[PDB]
């Protein structure tokens, strides 16, 4: 009887090859190919969005963490940054935040049939074990990930408008000009789904644990005058701290070859500050005072372009 | 007139919104087969028997006849005394007392183990249509107030 | 500058449940230098024990004459150094970043583990810590602030830390985490001057003063001496009790007014102002 | 010879005249009147106006007015939880009509929030406006498969003629639904290639969607869950304007040949077609809008989401499908277990699920008649009026090599089986 049980598929056909053609055009719209292998040795970096850099024309990612992992992959594997004008290259995907159970996103999607997903926490621990033998560079790396990161997140959640936030942290379509009834309901996503994307951003680097009070005042309908002045004091001390980090970092840019992991983290905060089109007091400060930091972050990038 | 000093699944079943006896709290199954649940069996001039148990995601005996209980697994003994319309009762596990108040339109109860376990189950029926349920779980030593409230209206 | 530093202690000292307050009383005591009093002159240490004066719920607050509240030890110390040698020195212009980086590393990596020992370790929280909030707050709120701080530390320590085999697994990965973190701090501190006391040394030594001052503190003193020897633990502990046994002449202390006490009337008003 | 109402203050006397003049009036004195009372007897109980529906009196009993079910739950870990629901029948005074507002709310602080709202207004004896404002969260493939959340409203309208040309139940149902839908992958990286293909990472995100509907059902079966004769036909349309167009058709036919329905022979046919109306194949159709096959409530002898094309291991639906199924039931011949709803059940299912490349209806029916994924098996069923237990033992006759086979025992529970 058990012998008869093993043979009961009396025919098994070939797998199935018909594909949704509209899906495979959307993945082609969001993929950015890392230039310069088999089918399984290729990873895919999932980022938040992609901005076109004005100078080198490369397709950089819009978060200071997504751009740091992208430059650290270009250095470890000897790649070139993708071109904003898109044979089994690697890739860079524009994903949503919701392609994880963690809802935070740079991720890494390695391989095809044995496909392993490295989350944000697993990536940020991989990139932290590369500097762990130097005890001093671990100090500055913890500083840029805590003091400068908390300043940048608060300027982009609170000080910038929702048209500025969803430009940087969403894969939805940009507004442009509302001429179509499609564009009315595309504009209605960035008004409806703005606060829900802002909330998932504040769960990435334990920002919800260092700043429990200004994240609790986010998830609400009406914020009163008392929460608006407590938040104004927290943001203002996060910014005065962050001027001191940026002013002290100007002495630490002496490079002698390929850039270390701290120089790829300084250069990834400056490149996503100076992409913000609004005067959010970080772009005002970096464009005016830290002119030597803007020039350093362009010099760091142009060993990853072609 | 049976209850097991029923604090379990009667006052911790009231702290969530959820979704020969044969007792079963069978949640659901799979498309292959699973239980997710409970199965209880049992077995004269006294009230006795022998039970089983199986859970997923225990064999003992019975002796009952004021009413005293009994249970000897791989062991529980309890009692329930009748006093007026206000009641009493003690139990032990190998150790808490019972405070049943079955008086009409205000049927509540509480218990207290010789530990930091204080569980009061207030249940007020102040109108013939509506009902209130206060579920106190004041654990003083483990410092948690696991209280719950409730209401039920109908016109 | 003119303000009122609000802390967590009672009577004459900071409480052991907050290593940012013990490091801040030591900071203000150790300002004896000419230019290091200039940033402490008129600070008015108040032991208010109520968190509802803070901008973020933590209680080293510097409420400074305007509502300009700076909270936490690292933000206060960086504020006072902006408004500018034995016993507390001011770092050089060339070393303000490394000394800020060592403050931040103790605040996020080492103060996480003292937060674990003060509310997670079941021997310390039961015998010592849960009985310590009875004498800092008032009668109705003896019961929520220890459980809230215990809940905040569990989310902060679940990522590297977590029935006899269950608990001794936790004390092995804690001890691997503390030994890794103190070695990172000691190798990075040894880039500045060594014979001098900085603001980042007072926050590290206030973590040892709490972790070796708990009922489970005897294991850690044996475990730290297995890595760093006795010749450093007997050098650190001799700098700690030097700070505990210092005169309080530099503190310009105060009593909390009837706006800062955390009474039942003055915490239902501050609860009502949050909505 | 005359009709008398008794009670009937929970509504309006003039709008009840619309119900009475339809079926009870213009009824030839004893021609249709015994059934014409029985038509209104079943109509006002489904309009929620009569809880417990010569001389012909109208025994109408009002349902309720409030059913509030509030209640909180603290846990002192900041684990507060609250919930509220009430099936309030708003009084006929001050709107005009029989209306039935509902307000399920559930706020949890470590669970997602629910906001079901409904308002069933009764326009005519044969019309129901149902406005449904919702905010819900459910799991799509499995508990650790995919996390879908839906905010938005839904206007709707039923229409069931109580008098026909030819009890054949017939109704049309239009709707109009605006919905902001968030799709989240909640599968872990430990279960590594499941829900982590290139077309499941791409479906995650938010979208806003307006849809227009239609549904025509013509049910002539003598029972809706335990039938023994007669057919069915259900035709569903959807239109998200400028995005897609969806059409399902479902047939059914039940027939019996023995004395007390001892041998019951069923036959189901389903088919579908989904078009992409979206400006040269941009704007892909969402994965929760495409057709899925397999499982117990579908082609049996496969797992749920067990047929169709796949990317790595994820069933990614199809733009067109066909399905069928036979069934014989035998009514338990063990000399007295009979007259009960427990049949010995032999089935034969099958079907095909296909992405049709959006060119023509010529190539699509060429794809659907080529390599079906059939199965068979013998099992025992239970056919309650409100449920259907099924325990089969299935065998897959033919399949594809990457189907989720599940060749063994299978437990099926639901209402609709094919």
């Amino acid at each position: 009887v058990k012998r008869i049980f093993d043979t009961f598929p009396l025919q098994t056909y070939a797998a199935q090859t018909d594909k949704d053609e509209a899906v495979a055009l959307e993945i082609q719209r969001r993929s950015y190919t890392f230039t310069e292998l088999t089918v399984e040795g290729t990873y895919k970096l999932g980022v938040y969005n992609v901005f076109l850099e004005a100078n080198t024309g490369a397709a950089l990612a819009t978060d200071p963490w997504c751009l740091f992992v992208q430059l650290a992959l270009c250095q470890k594997n000897g790649l070139v940054l993708p071109t904003h004008s898109q044979t089994c290259n690697h890739e860079m995907l524009v994903l949503s935040r919701l392609s994880n159970p963690d809802e935070a996103l740079p991720i890494l999607v390695e391989g095809y049939k044995k496909r392993i997903i490295r989350s944000t926490v697993a990536i940020s621990e991989i990139m932290r074990s590369r500097i762990l033998d130097d005890a001093e560079q671990l100090m500055y790396y913890t500083l840029l990930d805590t003091v400068l990161y908390d300043c940048w997140i608060t300027q982009i959640i609170f000080c910038a408008s929702d048209a500025q936030f969803m430009e940087l942290y969403s894969c939805q379509k940009l507004s442009g000009s509302i001429v179509t009834p499609l564009d009315v309901e595309n504009s209605l996503l960035q008004k409806l789904s703005a606060k829900s994307l802002k909330i998932s951003l504040t769960k990435r680097n334990k920002f919800q644990f260092r700043h429990r009070e200004i994240v609790k005042s986010m998830q609400g309908v009406y914020h009163n005058h008392h929460n608006s002045v407590n938040q104004e004091q927290v943001l203002n001390v996060l910014f005065e701290n962050s001027k001191q980090v940026l002013l002290g970092l100007k002495d630490m840019l002496k490079s002698d070859g390929q850039p270390t992991y701290l120089h790829l983290k300084i250069a990834s905060y400056i490149l996503c500050i100076t992409n913000v089109k609004e005067p959010i007091k970080l772009k005002t400060f970096v464009e005016n005072e830290c002119k030597e930091l803007v020039q350093f972050a362009q010099d760091t990038l142009k060993n990853f372009v072609q | 007139q049976y209850f097991f000093t029923g604090l379990r699944a009667d006052l911790n079943k009231a702290f969530s919104m959820n979704p020969v006896n044969v007792k079963t709290l069978n949640p659901s199954f799979s498309e292959k087969g699973e239980f997710t649940g409970v199965a209880v069996a049992s077995f004269p001039q006294l009230a006795l028997g022998l039970e089983t148990l199986y859970s997923r995601t225990g064999v003992s005996y019975l002796t009952r006849y004021w009413i005293f209980s009994g249970q000897l697994q791989a062991l529980i003994a309890s009692l329930w005394r009748k006093v007026a319309n206000v009641e009493a009762g003690i139990e032990t596990t190998l150790t808490t007392i019972g405070a049943k108040y079955e008086y009409r339109q205000s049927v509540y109860r509480g218990t207290l183990d010789s530990n930091g376990k204080v569980a009061c189950f207030l249940e007020r029926k102040v109108l013939p249509t509506l009902s209130v349920l206060f579920c106190g779980e004041i654990d003083h030593f483990k410092n948690d107030t696991k209280i719950g409230c409730g209401l039920q209206f109908e016109t | 500058v003119k303000g009122s530093v609000h802390l967590w202690g009672k009577d004459g000292k900071a409480s052991l449940i907050s290593v940012d307050s013990i490091a801040l009383v030591w900071f203000i005591k150790l300002c004896t230098s000419e230019e290091a009093k200039s940033m402490v002159a008129g600070l008015q240490i108040v032991f208010s024990n109520n968190t509802d004066l803070s901008s973020d719920g933590k209680l080293p607050v510097l409420i400074l004459d305007n509502g300009t509240k700076v909270s936490g030890y690292v933000n206060i110390v960086q504020f006072l150094h902006k408004n500018i040698e034995e016993d507390l020195a001011i770092v050089r212009k060339k070393d303000r970043l490394l000394e800020y980086s060592l403050l931040n590393y103790v605040d996020v990596e080492i103060s996480r583990l003292t937060d674990y020992q003060l509310f997670l370790n079941t021997k310390n929280y039961n015998e010592y810590t849960k009985k310590l909030f009875s004498k800092l707050l008032y009668f109705p709120m003896w019961y929520n602030t220890p459980l809230q701080l215990r809940s905040q530390a569990r989310e902060n320590c679940e990522e590297i830390i977590g029935q006899e085999l269950q608990q001794v697994k936790y004390n092995l990965q804690f001890d691997n985490r503390l030994q890794s973190c103190v070695s990172n701090w000691l190798a990075a501190r040894k880039k500045l001057d060594d014979s001098v006391i900085l603001s980042s040394d007072l926050l590290f030594l206030a973590n040892l003063y709490v972790q070796l001052g708990l009922p489970d503190g005897n294991r850690i003193r044996s475990k730290l001496e297995q890595t760093f020897g006795s010749e450093l633990l007997n050098s650190m502990s001799n700098k700690i009790d030097d700070f505990v046994h210092r005169p309080s002449n530099n503190l310009e202390q105060r009593d909390p007014q009837f706006r800062e006490q955390g009474n039942v009337v003055m915490s239902l008003y501050n609860l009502a102002c949050k909505y | 010879a005359g009709v008398v109402t008794t009670g009937t203050d929970h509504i309006d006397p003039s709008v009840l005249q619309a119900y009475l003049d339809d079926t009870i009036m213009k009824s030839i004195t004893l021609g249709q009147l015994v059934k014409n009372a029985d038509v209104l007897n079943k109509r006002l109980c489904q309009h929620h106006i009569a809880l417990n529906a010569v001389v012909s009196q109208l025994d109408i009993l009002p349902p309720k007015t409030f059913t509030a079910k509030t209640g909180t739950n603290f846990g002192n870990d900041n684990d507060a939880e609250a919930y509220l629901q009430f099936e309030k029948l708003i009084d006929k005074k001050y709107l005009k009509l029989p209306t039935r507002v509902n307000l399920e709310i559930l706020r949890g602080t470590k669970i997602h929030s629910s906001f079901l709202f409904n308002s069933y207004s009764s326009l005519s004896p044969q019309s129901i406006l149902n406005l449904k404002v919702f905010s819900q969260f459910y799991n799509w493939n499995t508990n650790k498969g995919l996390d879908i959340g839906q905010r938005g409203a839904r206007l709707s309208l039923r229409y069931e003629p109580l008098f026909l040309h030819k009890s054949p139940t017939l109704f049309h149902e239009w709707f109009l639904e605006t919905c902001w839908r968030s799709t989240k992958i909640c599968s872990q990286g430990t279960s590594a290639p499941y829900m982590y293909s290139g077309t499941m990472l791409s479906q995650a995100g938010d979208q806003l969607r307006t849809i227009l509907g239609h549904t025509f059902v013509l049910d002539k079966r003598d029972h809706i869950m335990c039938p023994t004769k007669g057919s069915m036909l259900k035709w569903s349309n959807e239109l998200s304007p400028g995005k897609h167009l969806k059409t399902q058709l479902e047939l059914n036919s039940v027939k019996s040949w023995m004395n007390d329905d001892f041998i019951t022979f069923s036959t189901t046919i389903k088919t579908g077609y989904l078009k992409n109306l979206s400006s040269q194949q941009s704007l892909p159709v969402h994965i929760c809008d495409k057709f899925q096959s397999g499982g117990p409530s579908d082609i049996r002898g496969f797992q749920t989401f067990g047929l169709g094309p796949r990317d790595l291991y994820d069933a990614v639906g199809g733009d067109a499908f066909v399905s069928y199924g036979l069934s014989v039931f035998s009514r338990l011949p063990w000399k007295k277990v009979e007259k009960s709803n427990f049949r010995l059940h032999w089935f034969f299912n099958g079907g095909k699920l296909v992405n049709h490349d959006n060119t023509s209806l010529g190539n699509c029916i060429g794809q659907l008649s080529k390599e079906h994924s059939t199965s068979t098996g013998i099992g025992l069923v239970l056919r309650h009026p409100m449920a259907r237990f099924e325990l089969n033992f299935t065998l897959p006759i033919t399949a594809h090599e990457n189907d989720l086979i599940r060749k063994g025992f299978q437990f099926g529970l639901g209402l609709a089986f094919l």
